[PDB]
């Protein structure tokens, strides 16, 4: 039922998932 | 660098993946100098077989279609660390919550890297960049799903 979200780190951050409400 | 694309974020939804195609180009072939897309994984295959379906480019160079990523493992894992919400304790629940995170992270990164290269590839083809189907795919707001099934 929820969704997980992915980002592309920029500027040297980190690549990171976010558990979605 | 006339032609230049990637994928800053995707989306796991159910049993979809949506990628952002993101597209910067200074050709007046394409109506926007900037623009950006959804594209389910089932639109990169589309794109693929359109192209090796052609006649014209039989013999061509054509790179691989990316792979389905495997989100089913993380998915059954996610979904039942939710049940136990509330019999689970609020301290391991953090715990293999970041560990499912951790899980989820790793299937996006390989999945959008081979996605990315794809599009990339398609991009410096002298032939394949200038394809009709290649246009679409990275300029048409609207879902493909209907252009698929004609």
């Amino acid at each position: 039922e929820p969704t997980v979200q992915f980002f592309k780190g920029k500027n040297g951050s980190a690549d990171k998932v976010i558990l979605v409400t | 660098p006339s032609l230049q694309i990637d994928i800053p974020d995707a989306l796991s939804e159910r049993d979809k993946v949506k990628f952002t195609v993101h597209t910067k180009t200074t050709l007046s072939t394409f109506q926007s100098p900037e623009f950006s897309v959804t594209r389910q994984h089932e639109d990169f295959v589309w794109l693929h077989d359109t192209l090796t379906e052609t006649t014209d480019y039989a013999g061509l160079i054509i790179p691989p279609a990316p792979t389905k990523p495997d989100f089913d493992g993380p998915r059954e894992k996610m979904q039942k660390l939710g049940e136990g919400e509330g019999s689970m304790t609020k301290e391991e629940f953090a715990k293999m919550k970041q560990e499912l995170e951790a899980e989820y992270l790793a299937v996006f990164k390989k999945t959008v890297s081979t996605h990315e290269v794809f599009l990339q590839r398609l991009s410096s083809h002298p032939v394949l960049s200038k394809d009709r189907n290649f246009h679409v795919f990275l300029e048409y707001d609207q879902d493909l799903s209907v252009r698929r099934k004609n």
